[PDB]
């Protein structure tokens, strides 16, 4: 996270100070799919 | 404003074009900074003398 300021300023000398490097994000761990909780009706009509 | 996120939600489709515009999304960030940092200069100087 120090080297990619350096990126932003362009420059190796670094002045005393805050700067902002890029910015993070939270990423997803996994996927939901939810469907309330028919039927079509192949018991009743293959069986 | 991160102009990368706001612009383009989250994905890289539209991040790749974004880089056709260049400066645009960075220098947005350089005028808005470039106002956050002197508001703390107003309250600097008006309140603390």
């Amino acid at each position: 996270p120090l080297s990619e300021t350096k990126c932003t300023l362009k420059s190796f000398t670094v002045e005393k100070g805050i700067y902002q490097t890029s910015n993070f994000r939270v990423q997803p761990t996994e996927s939901i799919v939810r469907f309330p909780n028919n039927l079509c009706p192949f018991g009743e009509v293959f069986n | 404003v991160d102009c990368t996120m706001y612009i383009c939600g989250d994905s890289t489709e539209c991040s790749n074009l974004l880089l056709q515009y260049g400066s645009f999304c960075t220098q947005l960030n350089r005028a808005l900074t470039g106002i956050a940092v002197e508001q703390d200069k107003n309250t600097q100087e008006v309140f603390a003398q």
